[PDB]
């Protein structure tokens, strides 16, 4: 199964906040 | 579930929180709608998801939280166990495993699917 911990590893990180937020303006 | 057709939704983010792509282009430069978390509003690109077509579409079609904004479709919490919360493979919905109808101990192994999805 796939738990809140595990999914968090095996989907891979998120991009840096602050080129989201870059990208956002 | 009568509580989702309830909680309003958040505006989305029309980006990728993975890979910072817009609904025109994804991780191998093609467009592939996003989807969005109904409480943060942040969003992404299912194949950044790791969804398959099957798990996008039920997705799509209820109330989905992020991992991180998961709540036990049970007991609507996320408490000290929420690091430990089960994720539907059918529907990704979250179910503690105290929670589930039959109650678990341990984790299942491969694919689980929640009580509401199995016939
Ligand atoms: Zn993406
Ligand atoms: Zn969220
Ligand atoms: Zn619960
Ligand atoms: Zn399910």
């Amino acid at each position: 199964a796939r738990t809140k911990q595990t999914a968090r590893k095996s989907t891979g990180g998120k991009a840096p906040r602050k080129q989201l937020a870059t990208k956002a303006a | 579930l009568p509580h989702e057709k309830d909680k309003p939704v958040a505006e989305p983010i029309p980006i990728c929180s993975f890979c910072l792509g817009t609904k025109e282009q994804n991780r191998e430069k093609k467009p592939e709608e996003l989807i969005s978390c109904a409480d943060c509003g942040n969003s992404g690109h299912p194949s950044c998801l790791k969804f398959s077509p099957e798990l996008t579409v039920r997705v799509k079609a209820l109330r989905w939280q992020c991992i991180e904004c998961k709540t036990c479709s049970s007991c609507r919490d996320q408490g000290k166990n929420a690091d430990n919360m089960l994720f539907c493979d059918s529907c990704d919905r979250g179910f503690h495993m105290e929670c589930c109808d039959p109650p678990l101990t341990r984790m299942p192994k491969g694919m689980w699917i929640c009580q509401i999805c199995r016939p």
